[PDB]
This record gives C-alpha cells, structure tokens and sequence, in this order.
C-alpha cells in the first residue's frame, strides 16, 4: 500500500487501505527447467493505465512513438514482453516467489 | 503515403488575411481503431527552432496562443494566423506524424503584397586600392525586384557565355522596402590587360530598356 | 519541465571524429526518450528519427542510416546519433528533442545556429572598399556596398553612411567560393552632392575574427 | 519575475541608431513603466524617457525632446528604444533597471557601451626602453614607468615583476580626449638607493587583442 | 531647465566623521494627503551601479539598516552616514523624481586630506633615433598623492606654452587611499630640433621649495 | 553551499612571489578552519599548516612555517596562501583542504598551475629529425620520428598525419633540465608495412604559444 | 611522534585479492577518551583530486561500492582494493592525522599484470640533415615497455655519470599498457666531430639474452 513500480502499475495494483496478509515461499527448484524461464513474465509496457484490482490479459504490441503502429510494427514499434533468462541452479535471490 | 515535397512552387498566400499554409495529407481521418489523428506544426522564424504548436489537429495545450484557428479535416490541413504582425512574418512549414516515412516538408517561404519594380542599376568605378589585390571588382547591383523564381542575363564581349557570374537574392527586407542581388565578378587580372570593356546588362521585368553606360579605356 | 540544451561549435573536417551529446534534464531518464533532427542549413527540414532505448534497434531516413556505428545509453542520460564521412554539403547541426507519450519532438533548447566549413586553410581579411572617382552623374540615388573578406563564421550587423537614409543592414545569402571563406556585400543609398560633407566608411563587424578597421575616403 | 538583461557594447559611427531595450516579463501590459540611466564619465546622468503602458503616450526631456523615436509593443508588454545623432556626452555605457513604484532603480543588468568615435582604428602606441638619465634626488623612493596611450577596449595591464600583488592595477574615472582613448600605467615600489641592481621591462599585454610580444632591454 | 544643487563644493573628509550630503529641490515637497515626499537618494560604488538609501522622506528601506537616517524637511531631506563604514567608500549621489525631466548631478565623491608624497619623476632625453618610430611619447609620471586639484606645470626656457596638457586620476585605495595619476605629453617636430631643454616640474602643496633640476653635457 | 575556486591569471618571471587563495563561502565562518597543502608533479600532498583569523596568531608545521606571513579575511570568508623566499623549490600545485572532525581529506578543489621557471623566453619547439645510422636491425617493427628539444612552454601532444592516427599520444611530466628550456619527448610507434609507401610528417600541437611547424622525416 | 612510509612503489595488483601495502606508523594511536580514532585514506586518479576511503580508522563512507574494505589504527594500517579494474590503476596514499604534522610518503603505484611479453629496445642516432642548425644530440631512449621495472645505465669512457637530473616517469600507455624512461644528453658541435663513443647498456627484464646495442661510424 502506497508503493510504486512498473509491476505495481501494469502487473498488479494494491490499495493503500489494504488490511490483509500475504504468504510467499521458494518454489523455483522444480517448476523451472533449463533453457530460460519464459513461463513467468512481468508486464513492462502498456498504453492504458491500469486501475486497482484490474486484470492484465491483453498482449498488445507496444506503441513506442507518436506515429501510430496501427497494426504495422517497425521503427518505434517494439515488442512489449521479454523473458527472464535465469538459470535453474541459482539461489532464491535469482528465483521467483510463489504468493 | 508519399514523402511530401510541394510542386508546383506557387500557391498564393496573403499576409493578414485568413493565411493558408497549404499541405494536404494522402489519408483521410480513417484511423482504424478509436479514431485518433496525428498532426503537427513546426514553423521556423529567424534563428528560433520551432516548438510544439499543434497536436492531434484539434487540441492545443493551455498557454498555446490562440493565433491558430481550427479549420479543415480529412485529407486537407490548413492553419490560419490570427492578426499577422511583424512577429508573424517569417518562413512557414508544416508536418504530420501519422505514418512511414516521417518527413518534414519544404514549407512555404512568405512574400508580402507590393508591385513589381525596376532594379537600381548604376555604374561605379573600382578604387585604386582594390585593383592592387590582383583582381578587378566592378559592382553591378540591383534593387526592388521580384519574384521568388527569377533569372539574370549576363553577356560578355558579344559572345553568349554563362556560368561565370554569381547571383543570389536578398531575404525579406527590414527597412528600405528593397530586395537585392550580390554579384562579385570572378576573373583574373590578365583579362583586364587583354580586354578593354567590362559592363553589365540587366534585363529584368522592371526596366523598359537595359541600362548600359559607356566608358573610355583607363577608367 | 524537460530541458535538453545543445553544446559545441562545429567546424567539422571530413574523416575526423565527432562528439555526440544531449544534456537531458527535468526528468529521470527512464521515463522519456530522445528523437533527433537535422536542419539542412537553409533548405527543407529533414526528419531522421530517434530511439526508444529498450532494445535499441533503429532505422532512420536514407542519409542518416548506416554510415557510422549507432549507439545509445539508457543510464548516463545521453542518446546517440552520429555521422561518418561528414562533408560540407551535409554539414549540419545535430538537433535532438525530448519526447512525449503523445508527441515526439516536444521541447528544444536554445539551439546552436552553426555554419560549418570543411577545414579550408585560413586567409587574412583584407579591406577592399570601392568609392567613385569622378562626380556621380547617375542622378538622385545609388546602390553600393563594402567588401568584407575572409570571415568565419556568422553573423554581422552593419549600418551605413552616418544615417543618410536610416536603412543599410544587409548580409545576403552567400555561396561557397574557392577561397574557403564566404564573401559579404551590402547596399546603401547616399546623395551624390556630398563631395566633402559625406564619406563612404565601412565598419568590418565580424565578431569571430575580431577585425575592426575604418577608413576615411579623403 | 522582474528580470531585465542587457549586454553587448556596440561601436557605430555617428548618425545611426542601435537596438537596445529593457525587457520585463510575466505581467500584463497594464501597470508599470521603465527608466533608462546613462552616466557620462563622472559627470551628470542622461535620462531619456520612460514608457507609459496605458496609452503608449511618450515622455521627452525638454532639452533632448525630439531625440527619441516613439515605439510600444503591448502584446509583449515591452518595447525597444533607439537614439540618433546623439552628442558626445551620451556616448558611453547604457544602464537600466525596471522602474519601481517606490524609487528609481533596484537591481540592474550588465549593460552596453556605445561611444561616438571618428572612425579611428587602433593605432599602436610607441614603446621605448627606459634608462635613468640624471641622478636620483627626487626623494622618498624610486619609481619609473612607461607611458601607454590610445588603448581600446578594456582592460589593459602592463606588468612589473609580472604583476604579483594587486599593486599596479587601477581603473581611472573616465575622461574623453579627441579620440577618447585612454592611458593606463602601473605603480611600482622601488628603493631610491638601489638604482642599478634591478631590471625594468615594459611590454604591452592587451589580452582582448590577442597580443603577446617579447622584448629585451639589454 | 530645472536646477538642483548638492553640497559641499569640496570636503576632504575622513571615515569616522559625520559627513553631510544633501540635495535641494525646487519647492517644498509636502502635500496634504498621504503626507509623503516623492524623492530618493542613491550611492554608487566604483564600477557598481547606484543603490538606494532613502525613500519617501521618513522611513528606511528593507535591507538598508539604520545606519542611514530618514530626516529633513520641506525642500531637503538629509543623507546621514552614522560612522561612515568601510563599505561606504564610494561616491554619493542624489536622485530626484518630484518634477520632470529626470535631471541628474555628478554627486558627492568623498576624498580625504593626506600629506603629499612625491613619486620619483624623471624625464628621458629624446635621441635622433626616435624620429624613426613616427610617434613622440615623452614620459612624465605622477602618482600616490592627493588631491584631484593637482597641477602639471610646463616650463621651457622661461616660456609658458599651454593648451596641450590634461590630467587623469584614480580612486581611493584601501591602505594609503591616495590615487594614481597619468598625464600625457605630445610635442611637435619643429620644437624638437630647435631646443635642448624640455622638462616637467611638479609644484604641489606638499613641497617646501620647487626644485630646479639641471644637467651638464657629457652624461 | 561550499564554493571553492582558485584564481588569478599571471605569467611570472623569477624572483617574484605567488598568491593562490580559495574564495571560500557557504557556512558559518568559525565553524571550520580551512588549511593548505602542496602538490609537485604528482607526488604526495605535502601539508603545510593553517592560520585562523578567529585565532589570528601564527603557528604552523615547523617544516613549512617561517616563509609565510599571511593575511586572511573573516568578512569575505576568503583564505590566502603565500610563502616567502620563493625559488623553484616551492614551484608547486597548490590546494586548500576542508577540515572535517571525522576524516581529513575527502573533497578537494580545482588546483592551480603555478610554475616558477628560470626566465625561459617563449621559443618555439625546434624539430630534430632522427634517422638510423647502422643497419636496420631494430626488431619487431621500424621506429622513426622527430625529436622535440629546447621548447617553451608546456605542453606538447603530437597529432599525426592531418588528424587520422590520433589515439594515444602522451606527454611527460615537466622538469627543467640543465639546458635552460623544457625538453619533453612525444613519439609513437608506426606500422611496419609503411616502410617507404607512406610519407612521414610531424604535426606538433604546441597550443599555448600557437606555433605550428611542418617537417618531413626522410 | 609519528612518521609514515609509503611502499611498495610499483607492483601488480589483481582482481579479488586483499591489498596490503607497507604503510608504517611509529606510535600507537589509540585516543584515550571514548576510544575513538580518526583516520583518512586517499584514492587519486592519475593527476586528479584525492578522496576518502576509510574514516574513523575502521568504517567506510556509506553508499560507496564494495571494492573498499579497509581499516587500521595505531601502527596497524592497510588499504584494501577488491576487484581492481583498469581505472582503479593509479597511485594510492596513506596519511595519519592523530598528531601534527602530517607526513606523506613517496607514493605507491598499483599495477595490473598480464602474460610475459617484452618490446625490442631501440637506439636513436641523430640524423645528419639536422646538422644545419649546428647542434648534435645523442640520446638513449626506452619507450613503450612493460612492466615498468626497467632501468638505464649511463657509461661514458668507463666513468659513471649520474646525479644530473631528477626523474618523473611516464604513466600507462593506451596502446600496449606500457611506460617510458628517457634521459636527454646535450653537447657542443665542436667536440662532436672529433669524439665518437657514446652508448647505453640495456638490461630489460623481459629479455632472455644480454642485448648490446652499438653503432659504427662510417659502416
Ligand atoms: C465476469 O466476466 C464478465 C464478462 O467477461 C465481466 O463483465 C465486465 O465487467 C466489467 C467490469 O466493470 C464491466 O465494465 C467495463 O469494463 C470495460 C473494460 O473492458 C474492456 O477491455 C477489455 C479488454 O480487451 C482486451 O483484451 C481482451 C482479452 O481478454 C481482448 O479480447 C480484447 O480484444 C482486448 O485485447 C475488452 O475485452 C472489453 O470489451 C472492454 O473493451 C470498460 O471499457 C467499460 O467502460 C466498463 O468499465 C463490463 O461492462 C462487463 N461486461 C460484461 C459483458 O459483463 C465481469 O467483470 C467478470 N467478473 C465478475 C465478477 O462478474
Ligand atoms: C495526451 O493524450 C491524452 C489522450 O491519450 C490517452 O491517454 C490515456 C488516458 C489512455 O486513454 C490512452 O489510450 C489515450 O491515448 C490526452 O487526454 C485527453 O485527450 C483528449 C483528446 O482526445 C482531450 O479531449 C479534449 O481536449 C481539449 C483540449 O483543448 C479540451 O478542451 C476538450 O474539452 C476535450 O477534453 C482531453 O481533454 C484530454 N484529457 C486530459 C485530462 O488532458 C491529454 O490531454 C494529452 N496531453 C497532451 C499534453 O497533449
Ligand atoms: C561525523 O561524525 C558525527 C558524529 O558526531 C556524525 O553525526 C556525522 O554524521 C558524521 N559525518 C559523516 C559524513 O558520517
């Protein structure tokens, strides 16, 4: 509550008046496999601002410049999602948290 | 789309009237989703780099001067300056940011209302100091002439030779209501000793007969 | 209030290096990017492009495409656009502009109005005025200017003949001569019946070269 | 806020006019006015007018009445002033500060120097080596110097022992000769009984003109 | 057209006295309503611009301490420096805005009486070599003494020649607070070869008897 | 608001003194005492001592004490440094140091370029070509250049062949030889494939004196 | 009281080691009250301004990267650089201030080592074309060598000539990470032609055989 971030804006918002509890634990030792973990991503770029408790299921192409992409990508039209590329045998610091 | 580069050159525009900076877009307002337009205006005055003036063809920010008067939509765009003043006399340009490739057009270079006149042709002898430099410089200069696309005729020693003279028009005048062309003659001193007569013949619109003064060998 | 300011006088010689910079200010650099423009020194304005540095791939218009090696920096607040084989004809100022999620070129700086030569050899400025010798029987008025030679770079401000007519500021568009420095001339109207009361004096007011010599014509 | 910035000394021959103003900003053209202040080399000041914002009607001092040309720009809420055929006592630096509803001037700008000269180019003064001629019975201490004449523009420094302490640097209150070019020297402290054990060299080292000349006096 | 006189004519006054600076107006300044007088006094530092001291004849400016006191009446209101300070060392002006035009005087420059110290004055005999240079520059040096009403006396074989001598002074210093002088001599070629004696003689207040220097041929 | 700028442009002959001071300001005067330290050609900072005008009297390091007799202003918050009996030994880079009650030296100032040279006249660099004498058995690659000796003043960085191979040119720290002029060398290795097929020209860039000379190396 | 000795001069430092250079303090520095000591360590880039590393003899400045883990008090002091990078290569200093005066060593240069390699030593005879000026210079120069530990021996007529200059060596080369030690010899023209033998003996560390450069006049 009260924090900011690209995750907190385009991935998952949380109310300031949130009275609750959250549980997390390490679970990346078998839910992943070598070759980069593209299974779990995080949203970076989105044209419409998200509201609290709204789901992000759209995968629209990022629209980088003022000149509209409008279905055609290229210069100033770049893809909005990228993978993690983490290695499976790293510590929890390089690992996701299951919440 | 096609990169805009206006042709033909002339499409008359007036100062102080409903000024029209005419450049059309090859596309209509048919923006596929949610119908958003992408129009700009960058106009270059003396030295100053143009800033944001118009965005999305309908709305300007708070503090943007009301000189812009909304008119035209679709395949056409035209901006009108409100009460053109000395601040509003400059070179004009237009721009859009809708699709590939992005470009800035040629724009419109402003000219103001006044009738065509005759050049101020006069003959001036070269000073003895300048001739010492090894070149003979005779000044033949023109005033009060028009338009943008003109021509100057140069004849040398009864033989039609071109490409040996320098010509360039003067910008929008400040005080004496005059345009001018700078011509510095490019020859060697050797021609001065093997030839005798150096005179300029100007045949622009404003004259009835060309001005040709005659002189005797030795200035 | 995002502000980007130009910097650096440019007299570029071909085959040389170039220092690319844009001092971004008014914002943390991870929010807004930089788009660049070239001015064709008195021709139609030329759009080139910019970069959104998230992956870095860019394509410009043809003249600015691939001459040099294209770089970018998301961290030290500098965007990069350069040229190789810089010549006199494309000798132009590296303009860059901040972007807005609505409009691409949003704010400029003070700018640099730079005239560039291709490192021609320097020549000394020699005063060459022209004055009539006999009486001026043309009648009424005349048109003459003084020669300002071997100056680089712009600008100059000129007044003429003790304000006989209150005009006389004249600095015409110049072309590249063979001497490597442009040539200047002016125009003035002065009555011819002033043989003794008025003289032709030219003030060389080229600021860069710090040349100031006057002359009284008898 | 109330910021008025002026700069740039202009040297033009008599008969023309130069374009200098005192630009206010941020407020509607309704209320406040301006003064210009000219100081004439340790003599009286030279006020020339002020601008009335409501109508544009102008003020003259009665003696210099028709000198001022009347202009006003309501949209920018600031105009420009120009003077023609002024006299020698108006030929000096220009100052102003935005007029205050209480008193005259509070905070200033840098200013601009305009002096009326008769188209005289900088002519080098004659420098000669210095050697004592008569016996040193003047009294008190020993002091000698080289006369420096006809310099422009400011400043000029002649060095004694290459100028270590701030003794030997000065700025005279201004006076106008026929050309109005000044004569600056330096002050040195030397014992009267030690004539012969020291060396005395005078060089002109005018920084603005890019002058650096070497000279040995035996 | 309108005359306003400051005072005194001159006063060699010290830092630490109570110096008098007043500037007079044409008529009594007091009107009924608002009970205030439109007038202000200024001080100019050397090189720096004038700064305000008094306004409206009764109070003192915010930023200007109680060193200066607001007083006076009618035509005159007083500029008083209580224990003239180390940063008060400059000229003192008076300014008027009660009747147009804004007409100004020279102001009060507070010099100090000190005992005269004489700089080592010498003259260099001009050889025939000097004629090659093209300019005549004879040197006579004055410095480090007071006041501005000093003298430069020119005697040549008991003949008084005038009309070619001027003076130039500097300002107050910190340690000795005397001045630096520069007087320039230019002579004609006709007198240069027809005589052997030319000298400058300083006869300021601080000497007892004027010294008549002389020299003999042979060095 | 700590603002420290060493200042004072002078070019000094032997036998004079030097004064490098710090225009300190920003905080309460007596809160800190700010002291001085000496630098010579990139060696350890030799700390000299300090004087507090709020203390007034003089006591220093015994090793660097007697030569200085110093004034210092409480009003301008400006500290000055001057040792007397100056010769070439104290010709050194001068810094002033800010005291902290936790550590001693963390943040330094600009520094000064103060050199007490032995009256070397300003003379251009005399290019001396170098050619092999015995058989060309250097090994690995060829080595040829132009020797720079007896020049004044510093510095020299040599550009090579009209600004093409201009990365990595180097300059020695400056010392005064018995020759009476600075003798610094700058040379680079040249590729061995250009043995005859390329022309060898030296381009010295002695910028302070503005001298530019050309010479061919065989 | 306390005197400090900086060492070693030039020795390679690697990435990830615990730096330890011999810096000596003659007396224990344990400040009695509060048992708090005060120390400052320097880092200066080549020619730059110094900066603090460890203060209070134990603790580092907050917000500084983790290359810095230093401490030391009394007689115990040791600078530590972990992961020495190419820009961290410069000279480091040590200085106490538990007692006036401050004492500063001769300087400690940390270097970076690579695989063994050596440059071919050069000899520089003067060209005879320069003899136009009237001076002849025979110079022995070693340039672009690594490691910095090289030396020049001056032998003329089997007599050791030294103590005629004070040295200040070149820093890192950009091309091959090398250094340069140079000595300059000046002689007169008159004895130059009648004397012939001037040579230097090089004993570079990276050479596998004793190299004896020599020259013969006349081939
Ligand atoms: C249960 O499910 C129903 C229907 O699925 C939900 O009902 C809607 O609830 C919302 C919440 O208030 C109502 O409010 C409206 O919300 C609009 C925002 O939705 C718009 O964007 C959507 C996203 O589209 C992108 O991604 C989808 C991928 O799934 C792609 O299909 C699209 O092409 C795009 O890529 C659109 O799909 C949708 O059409 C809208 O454009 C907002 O615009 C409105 O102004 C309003 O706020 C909405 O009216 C309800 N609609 C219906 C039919 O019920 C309900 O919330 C779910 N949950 C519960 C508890 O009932
Ligand atoms: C920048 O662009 C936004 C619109 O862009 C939108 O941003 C998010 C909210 C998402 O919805 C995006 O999908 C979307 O692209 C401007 O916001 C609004 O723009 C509209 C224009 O269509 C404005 O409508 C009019 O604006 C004029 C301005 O003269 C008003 O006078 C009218 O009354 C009418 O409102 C609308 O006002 C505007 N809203 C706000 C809050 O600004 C945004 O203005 C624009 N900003 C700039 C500086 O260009
Ligand atoms: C210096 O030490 C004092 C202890 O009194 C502390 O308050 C202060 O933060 C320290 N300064 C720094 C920069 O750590």
């Amino acid at each position: 509550p009260g924090q900011t971030g690209k995750i907190a804006d385009y991935n998952y918002k949380l109310p300031d008046d949130f009275t609750g509890c959250v549980i997390a634990w390490n679970s990346n030792n078998l839910d992943s496999k070598v070759g980069g973990n593209y299974n779990y991503l995080y949203r970076l770029f989105r044209k419409s601002n998200l509201k609290p408790f709204e789901r992000d299921i759209s995968t629209e192409i990022y629209q980088a410049g003022s000149t509209p992409c409008n279905g055609v990508e290229g210069f100033n039209c770049y893809f909005p999602l990228q993978s993690y590329g983490f290695q499976p045998t790293n510590g929890v610091g390089y690992q996701p948290y299951r919440v | 789309d096609i990169v805009m580069s206006q042709s033909p050159s002339s499409l008359a525009v007036s100062v102080g009237e409903k000024v029209t900076m005419s450049c059309k877009s090859s596309q209509s307002l048919l923006y596929s989703s949610n119908q958003k337009n992408y129009l700009a205006w960058y106009q270059q005055k003396l030295g100053q780099t143009p800033k944001l003036l118009i965005y999305w063809a309908s709305s300007r920010e708070s503090g943007v001067p009301d000189r812009f008067t909304g008119s035209g939509s679709g395949t056409d765009f035209t901006l009108t300056i409100s009460s053109v003043r000395a601040e509003d006399l400059a070179v004009y340009y237009c721009q859009q940011y809708y699709r590939y490739p992005l470009t800035f057009g040629v724009g419109t270079k402003l000219e103001l209302k006044r009738t065509v006149a005759a050049p101020s042709v006069f003959i001036f002898p070269p000073s003895d100091e300048q001739l010492k430099s090894g070149t003979a410089s005779v000044v033949c200069l023109l005033n009060n002439f028009y338009p943008r696309e003109a021509k100057v005729q140069w004849k040398v020693d009864n033989a039609l030779q071109s490409g040996n003279s320098q010509e360039s028009v003067t910008e929008q005048d400040s005080k004496d209501s005059t345009y001018s062309l700078s011509s510095t003659l490019t020859l060697s001193k050797a021609d001065y000793e093997k030839h005798k007569v150096y005179a300029c013949e100007v045949t622009h619109q404003g004259l009835s007969s060309p001005v040709t003064k005659s002189f005797n060998r030795g200035e | 209030e995002v502000q980007l300011q130009q910097s650096g006088p440019e007299m570029v010689k071909p085959g040389a290096s170039v220092k690319i910079s844009c001092k971004t200010s008014g914002y943390t650099f991870t929010e807004y990017t930089i788009y660049w423009v070239k001015q064709s020194h008195g021709k139609s304005l030329e759009w080139l492009g910019g970069i959104n540095p998230n992956i870095g791939d860019t394509t410009y218009n043809q003249k600015f495409k691939g001459k040099a090696t294209l770089t970018v920096d998301t961290s030290s607040s500098t965007a990069y656009m350069e040229l190789r084989s810089l010549t006199s004809e494309d000798s132009a100022v590296y303009y860059c502009a901040r972007e807005v999620y609505n409009y691409s070129f949003a704010y400029w700086g003070q700018g640099t109005l730079v005239t560039v030569s291709a490192a021609s050899t320097t020549k000394g400025p020699s005063v060459f005025p022209l004055a009539p010798s006999s009486k001026s029987t043309s009648g009424g008025t005349a048109a003459l200017g003084c020669l300002v030679k071997d100056y680089f770079p712009e600008p100059v401000t000129v007044s003429w003949n003790s304000g006989a007519l209150t005009s006389g500021v004249h600095t015409f568009p110049a072309v590249l001569q063979s001497s490597g420095l442009y040539s200047l001339s002016s125009v003035v109207t002065v009555p011819s019946s002033s043989l003794g009361t008025q003289t032709y004096i030219c003030n060389v007011n080229h600021k860069p070269s710090n040349t100031k010599v006057d002359k009284k014509a008898e």
